[PDB]
């Protein structure tokens, strides 16, 4: 659990297809139970060996 | 002209009293109690809504 006014690491794998790829767009909704729903949408640059997704 | 006819009468006044108090509270209660029923739905037709989350 969050307390409000806290925050945690979130960690996702992409399932065995669906694993982007530079120059790939993905999007990623989080869905809170009873909130609402964020969506962020990203695109790898074709470029990428990794790390921060700007 | 004496009272006891009068009670005859005053039985058969009391009597139909009775039934009307006897129905009229049946059917009060039911008024109620269907009074209740709207009041039921009416806020679970409110409040039952469902929603679209989402993208």
């Amino acid at each position: 659990q969050l307390n409000p006014g806290a925050r945690v690491k979130v960690t996702i794998t992409a399932p065995t297809g669906y694993k982007p790829i530079a120059g790939q767009k993905f999007v990623l909704e989080i869905k809170p139970k009873t909130g609402a729903s964020t969506i962020v949408t990203r695109t790898l640059s074709d470029g990428y060996n990794g790390g921060v997704i700007i | 002209f004496s009272g006891l006819e009068a009670a005859i009468v005053l039985i058969a006044f009391v009597v139909v009293a009775a039934v009307f108090s006897y129905v009229m509270l049946g059917a009060g209660f039911f008024a109620t109690q269907k009074s209740q029923e709207v009041t039921y739905s009416g806020m679970k037709q409110a409040t039952s809504n469902l929603i679209l989350d989402g993208m």
